[PDB]
Order: structure tokens, then sequence, then C-alpha cells
């Protein structure tokens, strides 16, 4: 089956250049397009490239700083990056009776320095008890949070991070039987790939 | 250039029901319209293209129709995997613009939030900071408000909030509210209270604690 694989996450500073590749399992066959999706926003068409004539067409807001190329691998080059380019980028093509989109590539454009998170335990001041972990002051996104190395998956949800002064903060909630905690240890595991950081915080009763 | 106006922006429904999403073009696009489905940020997936042709593997309960400038996607007998966001996309002339999208969420019985408040940790306190956290978990519908009170007085500054998307397991929503204070600021007061305002009660649903206890 036709599969489009895109290059990994990107982290750049205002004014720099980034190249995102899109490699098809097969392949020139019909043309392709790139689409932008800002955090929490809708899909926005950047433009498409007529792989046959080699001619590209861009949407007004992308003309100038966004360029499509093809080497088979397709590329999306963005220069003079602005914070507003922070989004996920998708490449897509079509043929037969369907369309094929890549998994997407996230781009973050900021002046902020990669900073690991400070993890804090959230313990109570019933048959069930809700615990948590505060993951504060990290950059860039994202962080992955698990409980007891994933052994504790039910009754769990991690809130989206909010951006406060170039830094991100989020919290994770876990609900377990009071007969389990504190008798059995409950620990949240936080990973921040960008800084290659891993932190464990045991939830200890007050 | 042709723009697409999609409606409604939000839709609520239950398994088994039928819903209709419409898109209107500012100019004739002669059936050059596609419909996409997107699940929690993942890659969009094609449902219908050329206004009425179903893409490979697309369940027949999905169907597109229309002509000229008015089109719509009909989904009957909704299945749990049908909930998410939908977008129409015309490709008659550049730019191939997308509709603003439609968020289709699960309709279920009301549920009051379960409130939990958490005092600052000793570790953070030792570092000079004081974040008081409040969780408003598993409630429905999604509309909700949080109000903080310190020593009986409402506090508005220093509060940041976050909301999860509908839970794929119980169809509820959750919200976290964090009040960040300095260690000195936090120790100048005694009682900290988190109050939620939800349709499940005409009274605040609260949880509090005294720094002294
Ligand atoms: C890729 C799109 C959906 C799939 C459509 C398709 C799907 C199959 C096919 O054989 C040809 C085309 C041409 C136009 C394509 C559309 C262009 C815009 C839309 O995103």
């Amino acid at each position: 089956q036709i599969q489009l694989v895109q290059s990994g996450p990107e982290l750049k500073k205002p004014g720099e250049t980034v190249r995102i590749s899109c490699k098809a399992s097969d392949y020139m066959t019909s043309g392709m397009q790139w689409v932008q999706q800002m955090p929490g926003k809708g899909l926005k068409w950047i433009g498409w490239l007529n792989t046959q004539s080699g001619v590209p067409e861009y949407a007004e807001d992308f003309k100038g700083r966004f360029a499509f190329s093809l080497e088979t691998t397709a590329y999306l080059q963005i220069n003079n990056l602005k914070n507003e380019d922070t989004a996920t980028y998708f490449c897509a093509t079509w043929g037969g009776n369907s369309a094929y989109w890549g998994q997407g590539t996230t781009l973050t454009v900021s002046s902020a320095k990669t900073t690991p998170p400070s993890v804090y335990p959230l313990a109570p001041g019933n048959s069930m008890v809700t615990l948590g972990c505060l993951v504060k002051g990290y950059f860039p996104e994202p962080v992955t949070v698990t409980w007891n190395s994933g052994s504790l998956s039910s009754g769990v949800h991690t809130f989206p991070a909010v951006l406060q002064s170039d830094l991100y903060t989020l919290s994770s909630s876990v609900t377990v039987p009071s007969s389990t905690w504190p008798s059995e240890t409950v620990t949240c595991n936080v990973a921040h790939p960008a800084s290659s950081t891993k932190v464990d915080k045991k939830i200890v009763p007050r | 250039d042709i723009q697409m106006t999609q409606s409604p922006a939000s839709l609520s429904a239950s398994v088994g029901e039928t819903v209709t999403i419409t898109c209107r073009a500012s100019g004739n696009i002669h059936n050059y319209l596609a419909w996409y489905q997107q699940k929690q940020g993942k890659s969009p997936q094609l449902l219908v293209y050329n206004a009425k042709t179903l893409a490979d593997g697309v369940p027949s309960r999905f169907s597109g129709s229309g002509s000229g400038t008015q089109y719509s996607l009909k989904i009957n007998s909704l299945q749990p995997e049908d909930f998410g966001t939908y977008y129409c996309h015309h490709f008659w002339s550049t730019p191939w613009t997308f509709g603003g999208g439609t968020k289709l969420e699960v309709k279920r019985a009301d549920a009051a939030p379960t409130v939990s408040i958490f005092p600052p940790s000793s570790e953070q306190l030792t570092s000079g900071g004081a974040s008081v956290v409040c969780f408003l978990n598993n409630f429905y519908p999604k509309d909700i408000n949080v109000k903080w009170k310190i020593d009986g007085s409402e506090r508005q500054n220093g509060v940041l909030n976050s909301w999860t998307d509908q839970d794929s397991k119980d169809s509820t929503y959750s919200m976290s509210s964090t009040l960040t204070l300095t260690k000195d600021e936090y120790e100048r007061h005694n009682s900290y209270t988190c109050e939620a305002t939800h349709k499940t009660s005409t009274s605040p649903i609260v949880k509090s604690f005294n720094r002294n206890e």
C-alpha cells in the first residue's frame, strides 16, 4: 500500500530554515500537496506541486517563505521562520480511489532554550483516591507521562500543556483504590525527549 | 479564490443517530469537493471525493451529496469510531481551501465533576514556589467554570487552566486549574478553595484545604 513517511520533529529559532521530507514507498505519479495545522486549529492548505510539469502553486499566506521540491522524496522548505509557523505539517498525494497523507511533522519555532521539566507530586491534603503530577517549566513540547511505567493505565488522563512565558506546564491525573495507595507505591514517569530527560516522582502521602 | 463555509462548527450526537454536515462554496466548484475525518490530531483520512465518491475502505454509512456551491456529508447510524472532526476541502481552483471544520462529539448523560484540590508539594515549596492544583474530572457537558478563593476572597491572577478533549472511554471531559504563587505569597494565607460551576448543580461544587492542617 502507498505510504508516505515524513521526517521527525523539528525545533528552530525565528529566522532560520527547515526542510521537511516526505518519502513515498512507491512513486511523479499524480502530484502532491502540503497542508498546515496550527495547534488546536483547522487544516490550512499551503499549496500543491504538479509533479508532472514541476510547477508548484501556493496559497497567498505561504508565497515567499514556503517552497516545494522533489528528489523519490518530496520536500517542503520554509525560510525566515516565524513563531507563527509553529504547527504540524502534512504531505499528501492521491491516486486510484483514495488519498494518502503522511503522519505529519511537528515544527516549533521559538527563541526559548530547551529546558527540562520540574516534576512535583500531587498528593491529597473514600474507596477511591485521585493523585497526580505537576510537570512544570519545560520547553519544547512534548513530554510523555506514564504511571508505574505504564502498569497503571486505567483511570488516567493527562491535560494539555499551557504556555506561560516561553515555558510549558501540564499535570497528569490518576485515580486508584484507596486499598492500593499508599500501601503500594504510585509513581509518575515523565519523559522530555527534547532534552533527553526522564524523571520519576513517587507520590508520598502528606 | 473560493472559500468554504462549513457548518455546524460543533455537533453532538449518540451512537445510532444520523447527522448532516454541510459546506458551501463562495463560487461554483463543480463537484470538486473532498470530505476528511480527523481523530485527535492524527493524519486526516479521506471519506469522500468528487462530492459523492466513497474512498477505499470507507463504510457505506458515510455519503456525500450536492452540486454547484452546496454540498453535505451525511453520516447515518453513527458508530463510536465516527466521532472526531470533519473537514471539507474543494479543489476546483487554487487555492484548494478547507472548510473550518465540524467537531462531532458524543452525547451522554450529564455528570457532575469530581473535584480534587492539591496543596503545593514540599519539593516545590523548598524551591521557593507554590502551585495549588485543582482537578475537575469526568464531567459532562463540557461547559464549566472554575473560581478560586483564598481566605474567602476570590483570586483571579496567577490562574492557568487546561481542558482535555472528550474521553474515548466514558465520553466525559476533564479540566485542570493551577494557581501559581510565590512561597511567601502562599504562606500569607490559610484557606484555599476551588469551586466549579457546572449545570449539574445550582450551587458551587467545591474542594478546599487549610494550609494549617
Ligand atoms: C487529495 C484530494 C482528495 C482525493 C482526490 C482524488 C482521489 C482519487 C483520484 O484518482 C484522483 C483524485 C484527484 C483530486 C484529489 C483531491 C485534491 C484535494 C483533496 O485533498
